[PDB]
């Protein structure tokens, strides 16, 4: 009944080989490896609450008078897109639950490539061969922030028809053909009909297509290059220790994949996101004080306020002081994807690395991304400084200059402490190797010298004094607890002590099983030596 | 447009055909069931990670897993429960001229609610244009689209 | 491989060489626990079942609130204000207890009884082979001269 | 600096071998295996032209006075979805241009799918290993028509309104669940507000996702188990003897992708397709005469003419006399999608095929084929008999009879001609193999007799007679020009002819040419023969 539906599956397709290379492939398991995860399943979730979202909205400009479930609101003039955003939270059964869902894997979305990007960034993932990869993700996060820009611009409330007032007028500000451009984006003056239109049909079509697309071109790109991996026992450049996709990579995919489902459906139900029924329709007049567009877009904002009144006027020609917020936001996307040929023009080597490299190993990227990091904070912080001030009892103009200063002090500060601390994690990562294990046992010696007994981790020379190991790339222990000197040597449940007979034999087991396990790592060590010496 | 795309595609087409030259490839198939080797592999291999998961012996743990699979499913197609309306039930409001919103009501319903619905004969009336100090703009003020109408019209 | 010689090995054989086709090689896979009936296996069994019966529990919650509760809206100073607003609320507890319970029992059987595993596979990259490169640009040439 | 392009490009995805592969990939060369790329195509330019067409229509439902550029519309009382149409058409240059090519690409989308369904059918390609690709075909036929079905029914006329209303009290009359399943679809009675949404996007999103995974994998497929080809010279089921990629196949795909672009350019300009500003906006109590849906869906229109009023009450039930016109067209697509099957069960051939056969040799499946194409010739002519009626002068009752009684007697006689002539096609042949090619040299004999001079394609004995050739699933000549004896033995222009020495010199290169073509053939067949022996 089993075999028979594999025979004449095999039969036709010739897929024994191709299915087994297929459950073959090994992957390292390291938590950081797991992060762009996290990003694929928010993006089904998006596009899977998405889909269900359109069989109730309505993309229309066109006013009407609003008689619904929100019993507020009724009379009042709106849009067809804001009253039937209205409809699907106070009409439709589980309609609020599904848009909390929908905007919840949004911001996770955006978050999930962020941290994943940091992941690539820190640990030199971009490197050769993996520089498509890095132009790839980079169009990947650009556009998703361009995607939830124009999502949440849908319902045409008054929070964020204000962020489009704001963008709109971004383009009519640029010189020369900023005016032919906005037009020909909008289809006239601002707002426009067939506004809500382009917009709706390249966040349901245009941009979900070209994310797939990147996305699906992204994970078959790492299935060929078949990972990265830290330095370790055993393992080198030429090799990928891990597990296989069965049974062991595809369940905990599954299982994982599940537990953020399960996640974006709790804060789905038990935290309020985008309550668009207290905003009101969009009107041209009326405004709010914190219009802030949205996280991954605070960044632009924070740009906006603190770039200074710096008009340039040309006789019968002016240039907006906004433009060298263009020209700005323009050279950080500009610095962020064109990194690994800068990095590699620096440094000069590019010799296809395939094992990663600790943070710690690399101050000078490292810092240069912890100063990235707190240069986009600040901008993300300045683009809500007036929620800032009032709810911390803080002068906005203080909190403006803060920001227009903070742009210069605090990235060089970020650079000069980081680079320090990596110096620092490199030191102490040497003491252990060349004196050992600083164990907390403080003996006084007949003579009356207290000395710290030093576990090595090497062979000794005379007395004590280890043989210096040189580093390799990889975590030293540092506590005496990460040999396993503190392991619980007591089987049983909680209340249970377990038989001493078979509490015997499972001590036995486990250490005859991790003799082996270490013997076959050093094996593999030994392997790569006189492999690498031909 | 026909004719740039189209000549453009006939002066491709002749280039073949006169230029590039005379092919005969024969390729060798592979295709059918695979080889033995590889197919008592993918099978023992697949086997292998069945019986070493040592799940078919926990006929309980796969037992509530099937069940609670089935109730995730269930758990995430139930919001499309959203979609389903009743048929019978009214829409909210009383009874306009478009009836009751079910298949049993028809706007002549009014009757039967002591309504004086008369029979409207369609004059098929449009929107009259006024210009004035502030643009041109649409009006249906006057303007009746249905009509009484008499036993001798 | 002639078939004579297929039948003559084992199940566990068999994909030893099925492994070693893909150039991958099992280091140290082990047996989760290779004892009799210890109780550790019943302790291990009577976790997973802990987060499937709370995920069962979760889903059943699941439908019957979405089902039968006060949904629709109530607005401030009715009686049944406090039965609709915690409508969404409820929904996501209850879902997000079900998926999640699964999700933990899924990766409690992965720790607790598949095996552990070291696989180690060769990786196969750089600038291809001698012979396919130069094959390849007299193929192209050819098709071009 | 090409190379360096190349060498970049390799020392990184390790290229090189795995697209030798991919340009040298034969292809059978058939003039009946490009009418799979017609549909790509078609479907190429429906994708291109629909996404243009999406930035100038608003999908609502929401009534308005029309004001726009069609001044013989301006003041009638609209939906939105109308008046954008006719805005793409009346306000946007070259807007009615890309409209046409738009509905142009869809009509021959559809009949390029069925034509290429067609030649699957009849050369049996639809055979083992090939029945996935079978049922991947039939079902994108069928999201094909009922793409094309949700599109023509966006810009909300009258004509297209009526589809809407006849589909909605097609699905309210079900059984059990029909006035249920009509409320879920519909969002309510007919018309809905959110009715033109979901229909919208089902249409722009949902049912193109579907189709281009549908057709990607069956490319794929189909790029995977290479190619059927007809049992010519030299030719087996275990090779496959055309044309490799490159430069000859890649090049031969453009300019015929090219050829079916620049046609429907030309058919886009040329002749009007759906002129909506005859029609008006959609009311329920106006109709026309005739009111037809599009071709593609015109067989479905015709079972409900000819289907009799049999309606069954039951108690305080009612089972509409539509229902069995549901129940007919789920047979007919059922019969359909599971052909593979039932042509194994009824002939009990279970084999891997890999070499076509002409429809000659299938008389029983052809001559099914025939009868089904003119049970559906029939369903298609009787759904617009109003227009055939009174174009052509006949009875519109005797033109439902027709469709009636035609729907047992037509299927009927097309299957006997057609098994008759298709005995009478094999007939042919045998004469060839056994007797020669009549010349058509009709010489008298010094005795008196008559005989017309026979050419034989095999060798002969020594008595007249030659022993006559088997049948090898090929075409056999049956004149004596489709062996070159009136082929031209002048070279050069119109005018003109080119020098002797330069004529005689190219007589000679091009007969060594073809006699070594022949030789090539036959070497294959020798080789052939003793590997089969094996
Ligand atoms: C459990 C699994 C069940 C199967 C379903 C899973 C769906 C997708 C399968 C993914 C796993 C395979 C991954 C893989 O890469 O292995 C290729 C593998 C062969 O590997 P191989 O022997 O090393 O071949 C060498 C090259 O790959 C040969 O390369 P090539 O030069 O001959 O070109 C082939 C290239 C195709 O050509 C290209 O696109 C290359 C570009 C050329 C540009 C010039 O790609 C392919 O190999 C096509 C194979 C996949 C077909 C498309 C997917 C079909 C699923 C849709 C049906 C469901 C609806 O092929 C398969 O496994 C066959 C796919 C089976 C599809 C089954 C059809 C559905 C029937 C289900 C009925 C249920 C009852
Ligand atoms: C022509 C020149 C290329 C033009 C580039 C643009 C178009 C891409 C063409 C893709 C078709 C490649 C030909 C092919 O199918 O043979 C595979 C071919 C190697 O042949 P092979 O050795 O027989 O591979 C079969 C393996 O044994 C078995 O492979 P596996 O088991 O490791 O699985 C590999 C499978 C994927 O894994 C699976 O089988 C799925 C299994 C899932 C089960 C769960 O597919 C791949 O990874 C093949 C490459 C797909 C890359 C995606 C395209 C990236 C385009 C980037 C542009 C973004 C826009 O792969 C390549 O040549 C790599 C493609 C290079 C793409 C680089 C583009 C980056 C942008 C730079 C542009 C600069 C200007
Ligand atoms: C060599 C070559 C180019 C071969 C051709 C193969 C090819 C193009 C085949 C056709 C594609 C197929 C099989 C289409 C199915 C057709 C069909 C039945 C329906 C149409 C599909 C459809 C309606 C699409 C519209 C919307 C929709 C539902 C889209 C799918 C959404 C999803 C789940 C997207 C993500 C999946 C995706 C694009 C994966 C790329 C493939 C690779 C290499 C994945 C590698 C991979 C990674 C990297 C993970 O991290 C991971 C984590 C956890 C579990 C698994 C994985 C995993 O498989
Ligand atoms: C793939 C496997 C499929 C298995 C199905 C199991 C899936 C579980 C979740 C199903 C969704 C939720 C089920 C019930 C949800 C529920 O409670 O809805 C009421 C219920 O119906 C009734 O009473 C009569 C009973 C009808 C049965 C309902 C159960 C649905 C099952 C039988 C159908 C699916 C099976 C088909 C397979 C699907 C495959 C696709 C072909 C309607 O009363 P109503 O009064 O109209 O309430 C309106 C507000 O809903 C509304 O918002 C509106 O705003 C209000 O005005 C109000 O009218
Ligand atoms: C982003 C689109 C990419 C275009 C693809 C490039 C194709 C090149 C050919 C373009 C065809 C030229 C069409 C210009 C049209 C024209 O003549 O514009 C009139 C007055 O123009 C002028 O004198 C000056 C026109 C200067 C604009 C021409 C731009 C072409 C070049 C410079 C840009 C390079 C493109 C870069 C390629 C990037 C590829 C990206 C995919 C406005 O009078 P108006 O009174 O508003 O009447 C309106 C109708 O015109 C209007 O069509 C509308 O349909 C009506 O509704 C009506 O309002
Ligand atoms: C759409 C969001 C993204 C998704 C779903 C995604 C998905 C993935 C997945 C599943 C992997 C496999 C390995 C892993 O999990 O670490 C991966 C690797 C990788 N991604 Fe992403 N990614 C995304 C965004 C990005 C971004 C923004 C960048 C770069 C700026 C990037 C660059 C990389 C690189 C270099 C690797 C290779 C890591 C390695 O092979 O060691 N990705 N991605
Ligand atoms: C690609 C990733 C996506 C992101 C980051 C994204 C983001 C968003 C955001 C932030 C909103 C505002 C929701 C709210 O008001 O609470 C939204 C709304 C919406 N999105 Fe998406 N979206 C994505 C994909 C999709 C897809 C694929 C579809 C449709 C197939 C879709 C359809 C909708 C619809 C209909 C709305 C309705 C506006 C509303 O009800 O609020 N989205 N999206
Ligand atoms: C969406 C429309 C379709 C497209 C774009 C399409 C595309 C193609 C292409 C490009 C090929 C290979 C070239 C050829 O033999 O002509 C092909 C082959 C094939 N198609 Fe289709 N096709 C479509 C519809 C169908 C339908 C409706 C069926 C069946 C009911 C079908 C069954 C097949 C089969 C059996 C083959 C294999 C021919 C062979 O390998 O011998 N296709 N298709
Ligand atoms: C299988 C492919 C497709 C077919 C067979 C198809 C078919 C049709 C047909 C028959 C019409 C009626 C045209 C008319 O009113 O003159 C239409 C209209 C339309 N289609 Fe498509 N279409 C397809 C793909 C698409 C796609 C992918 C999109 C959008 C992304 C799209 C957007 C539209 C729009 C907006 C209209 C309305 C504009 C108008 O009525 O003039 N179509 N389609
Ligand atoms: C060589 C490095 C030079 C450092 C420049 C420091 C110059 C500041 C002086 C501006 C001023 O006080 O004149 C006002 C003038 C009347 O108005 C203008 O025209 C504005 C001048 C345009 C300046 C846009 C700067 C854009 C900033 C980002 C692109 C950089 C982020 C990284
Ligand atoms: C077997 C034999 C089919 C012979 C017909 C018998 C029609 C006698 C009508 C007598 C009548 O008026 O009684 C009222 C009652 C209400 O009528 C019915 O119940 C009959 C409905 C059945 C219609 C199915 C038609 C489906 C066609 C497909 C079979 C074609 C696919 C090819």
């Amino acid at each position: 009944s089993l075999a028979t539906v594999g025979n004449n599956l095999d039969s036709r397709y010739t897929m024994a080989s191709g299915i087994r290379r297929q459950i073959n492939k090994v992957f390292p398991t390291h938590w950081s490896f797991m992060l762009g995860e996290i990003a694929l399943y928010s993006f089904i979730v998006l596009l899977l609450t998405g889909v269900y979202l359109t069989l109730f909205f309505d993309p229309s400009i066109t006013k009407v008078i609003y008689d619904g479930g929100y019993l507020p609101l009724n009379g009042v003039e709106m849009s067809r897109a804001y009253a039937t955003a209205l409809d699907i939270s106070f009409e439709v059964r589980g309609g609020l639950f599904i848009r909390q869902m929908h905007h919840w894997a949004a911001l996770l979305f955006v978050v999930s490539m962020l941290v994943h990007m940091l992941r690539i960034f820190f640990t030199g993932a971009f490197r050769r061969p993996r520089e498509a990869n890095w132009i790839i993700g980079v169009v990947l996060i650009i556009l998703g922030m361009a995607e939830g820009f124009m999502g949440y611009s849908l319902p045409d409330d008054l929070l964020s028809g204000v962020g489009l007032r704001i963008m709109s007028a971004i383009i009519v500000g640029l010189p020369i053909i900023g005016t032919w451009m906005h037009w020909l984006i909008f289809g006239g003056d601002f707002p426009s009909d067939l506004m809500l239109d382009r917009f709706y049909i390249a966040h349901v079509l245009i941009i979900p297509a070209i994310l797939l697309g990147l996305i699906a071109a992204h994970l078959a790109l790492v299935w060929y290059q078949k990972h990265t991996q830290f330095p370790g026992a055993g393992r080198t450049e030429n090799n990928v220790i891990g597990i296989r996709i069965m049974p062991l990579f595809a369940v905990k995919a599954v299982a994982f994949g599940l537990i953020v489902f399960g996640f974006l459906a709790l804060l789905a139900g038990v935290t309020t996101i985008n309550a668009i029924w207290n905003l009101g329709p969009y009107n041209p007049s009326q405004v709010s004080a914190g219009s802030q567009p949205d996280v991954y877009m605070l960044w632009t904002d924070g740009a906006a306020r603190v770039m200074p009144a710096w008009e340039l006027y040309l006789g019968n020609y002016t240039i907006p002081a906004v433009f060298w917020v263009a020209v700005m936001l323009g050279i950080l996307v500009v610095l962020l994807v064109t990194y690994p040929f800068i990095e590699r023009k620096f440094t000069g080597d590019d010799a296809h690395h395939n094992l990663l490299q600790r943070p710690r190993d690399v101050p000078v990227r490292t810092s240069l991304g912890v100063m990235a990091l707190v240069f986009y904070i600040l901008l993300t912080v300045s683009g809500g400084n007036d929620v800032y001030a009032m709810q911390f009892h803080v002068s906005l103009n203080a909190m403006t200059w803060i920001g227009r200063i903070g742009l210069i002090v605090g990235p060089a500060i970020a650079y000069f402490i980081t680079y320090r601390l990596c110096i620092g994690l490199q030191r102490s990562d040497r003491e252990v190797l060349e004196h050992g294990i600083e164990t907390g046992i403080i003996k006084q010696m007949p003579n009356g010298a207290f000395i710290e007994v030093h576990q090595p981790l090497g062979p000794v020379d005379d007395h004590g004094h280890p043989i210096p190991l040189p580093y390799a790339g990889a975590a030293v222990p540092k506590q005496m607890n990460q040999l396993g000197y503190a392991e619980v040597e007591t089987r049983g449940g909680f209340f249970g002590p377990d038989p001493e007979d078979i509490r015997a034999k499972a001590k036995e087991i486990e250490h005859a099983n991790h003799i082996e396990e270490a013997n076959t790592l050093r094996a593999l060590n030994e392997a790569n030596i006189e492999r690498d010496k031909n | 447009s026909g004719l740039c795309i189209l000549s453009l595609g006939f002066a491709v087409v002749l280039y073949v055909k006169k230029f590039i030259p005379e092919e005969i490839a024969v390729q060798r198939r592979h295709d059918g069931p695979s080889e033995e080797v590889d197919r008592r592999t993918i099978v023992a291999l697949l086997n292998d990670s069945w019986q070493t998961s040592t799940l078919g012996r926990r006929k309980l743990i796969m037992g509530l897993a099937g069940g609670g699979a089935v109730l995730a499913g269930l758990t995430i197609i139930a919001p499309m429960g959203g979609m389903i309306k009743n048929p019978w039930n009214p829409k909210e409001g009383p009874m306009d001229v478009q009836g009751d919103g079910t298949l049993w009501t028809s706007g002549w319903t009014l009757v039967e609610n002591d309504v004086k619905v008369y029979l409207g004969r369609d004059t098929a009336a449009i929107a009259e244009s006024h210009t004035d100090a502030t643009g041109e703009h649409w009006s249906t003020t006057g303007v009746s689209r249905l009509v009484r109408m008499r036993p001798e019209d | 491989y002639t078939t004579q010689e297929l039948n003559a090995m084992s199940n566990e054989d068999l994909a030893r060489l099925g492994t070693e086709l893909d150039d991958v090689t099992i280091a140290y896979r082990k047996e989760r626990f290779p004892i009799a009936n210890d109780p550790a296996e019943k302790r291990a069994a009577r976790a997973v079942t802990f987060w499937l019966v709370l995920g069962i529990i979760g889903g059943l919650g699941f439908l019957a609130t979405y089902i039968f509760w006060p949904w629709e809206y109530k607005a401030h100073g009715d009686e049944g204000l406090l039965a609709y607003t915690l409508y969404t609320p409820m929904l996501g507890i209850t879902s997000g207890l079900c998926i999640l319970s699964l999700g933990f029992a899924v990766v409690l059987y992965v720790k607790k009884f598949i095996p552990e595993e070291i696989a180690v596979q060769r990786r196969h990259d750089g600038p291809s082979e001698e012979v396919d490169r130069r094959t390849i640009v007299a193929l192209l040439n050819d098709s071009w001269q």
